[PDB]
């Protein structure tokens, strides 16, 4: 993909 | 607790001389950076906290602050290139690679994630992660006899990060890094989890997006049969990258294209060329256009699999972008096909939908269509049947459309149209 932010 | 801290409180805690106070504050920062809307990434950067977080990555004695700081930095690195750059500039890359060996899986996983964000920013940071030596320890995490023994989320993060190390061009990833990753990639491509499969296909789609020598590295690993199998999956997140990879492979040599045909790919295309998702239809027609650009025996396989009627279908009705790919597919087919193959094309009904597309306000598709008409006449001359074709074009309104294109401003359009009128419509 590209980028991912962790939210939980 | 640590819910909803102000940035200045976080700063106060991280600047204390108390590791537990620092842990508290780092967790508070992680919770700000994980919130649903508008994480204060820039406020955290401006507060000067990245170097503190990076130094916390090295505190083997306090694994919780390694985890919290790893999570905080991952989410800073998930943003803009400038935000990712701030993390890299703080020394994060070697610190995260060292954490891949952590005995705590949740920390190692977070380091995998962080490196995926960094590499996912673009070519330069991708190659910098590689130069710091990330591939060896990443692949070592997957050196198990059965991938099923790994935690599902853990394996998905590893696959996703590996796919980012395969991503981007100008330049493409180092050849030696690709060779190093590919055997593990071929193995992930056979894993049963839908998300692992999707990201493995994305990785292959990146690696086949290039010159024929790059395609060859992939095809030589024998993955084309597995890609065709995934082409028939019910999960759209799998079909999309699998189709992109197949499409990339058939932009290569005719020998590379033949591997796709031999693997049974053409039997999937009746459903792909009618797929409800317009992007699947478009990329399936694009793929077809680069198969009809091949040998006559490859054109013949398209015929045998009953796919010419489906090309007539998309040309007749589809999203315009798909219709343009279908026009290309027809021009390539008429350019390289035998006379019998071109005759069959006309008997399938290609002329009328081809003519109808001449009223499109796209000068490139008009050029493509006019080339195709010229090619079809050339096959008709060889049979002495120009007039029959001339009449067929007249009956469906094609002559009106070609006549007007003599008035088109584009030079190629009005030359080709006038040429057609003169030679066949007199």
């Amino acid at each position: 993909g590209r980028k991912k932010r962790r939210q939980r | 607790g640590t819910v909803n801290w102000s940035v200045e409180d976080i700063v106060k805690g991280i600047n204390s001389n108390n590791l537990e106070s620092q842990l508290q504050a780092t967790q508070a920062a992680r919770k700000l950076l994980s919130r649903e809307k508008q994480p204060p990434i820039d406020n955290i950067i401006r507060a000067g906290l990245i170097p503190k977080f990076v130094s916390f990555l090295g505190k083997t004695d306090c694994s919780p602050i390694q985890f919290e700081s790893a999570w905080a930095l991952t989410n800073i690195a998930s943003g803009t290139s400038e935000q990712t750059k701030a993390v890299v500039d703080g020394g994060a890359i070697p610190a995260f690679i060292s954490l891949l060996a952590s005995p705590h899986a949740h920390i190692s996983e977070q380091a995998v994630w962080a490196l995926g964000n960094i590499a996912g920013d673009g070519s330069a940071f991708r190659d910098l992660v590689i130069k710091h030596g990330a591939i060896d320890p990443l692949l070592a995490l997957l050196a198990v006899p059965d991938l099923s023994t790994l935690a599902c989320g853990y394996l998905r993060n590893l696959t996703w990060t590996l796919s980012n190390l395969c991503r981007n061009k100008n330049p493409a990833p180092p050849l030696d890094a690709v060779e190093q990753i590919l055997p593990t990639l071929v193995r992930l491509l056979h894993h049963n989890d839908p998300e692992v499969l999707a990201d493995s296909c994305w990785a292959i789609s990146y690696l086949t997006d290039g010159p024929n020598e790059r395609i060859e590295m992939v095809v030589k690993k024998g993955v084309v049969p597995q890609l065709v199998k995934l082409l028939g999956a019910t999960e759209l997140p799998i079909v999309t990258p699998a189709l992109r990879a197949i499409g990339n492979i058939v932009t290569g040599t005719d020998e590379q294209t033949q591997k796709v045909i031999d693997a049974g790919a053409l039997a999937v295309f009746p459903s792909l060329l009618t797929n409800p998702k317009t992007n699947i239809q478009k990329e399936a027609t694009w793929t077809m256009s680069n198969i009809t650009a091949g040998r006559q025996d490859q054109i013949q396989q398209v015929v045998n699999h009953g796919l010419v009627p489906f090309l007539v279908g998309v040309l007749s009705k589809a999203d315009f972008k798909t219709q343009k790919e279908a026009a290309w597919a027809i021009t390539n087919y008429t350019s390289g096909g035998t006379v019998e193959q071109i005759v069959y094309l006309v008997h399938c009904g290609i002329i009328e939908p081809l003519m109808n597309l001449l009223s499109a306000k796209d000068t490139k598709i008009i050029q493509v269509i006019l080339d195709a008409i010229s090619n079809i006449f050339q096959a008709a001359e060889k049979l002495g049947e120009t007039e029959k074709l001339s009449i067929m074009i007249e009956e469906c309104g094609g002559l009106d459309k070609i006549e007007a294109l003599q008035r088109h401003e584009n030079e190629s359009v009005y030359k080709a149209s006038l040429n057609l009128i003169e030679k066949y419509f007199s």
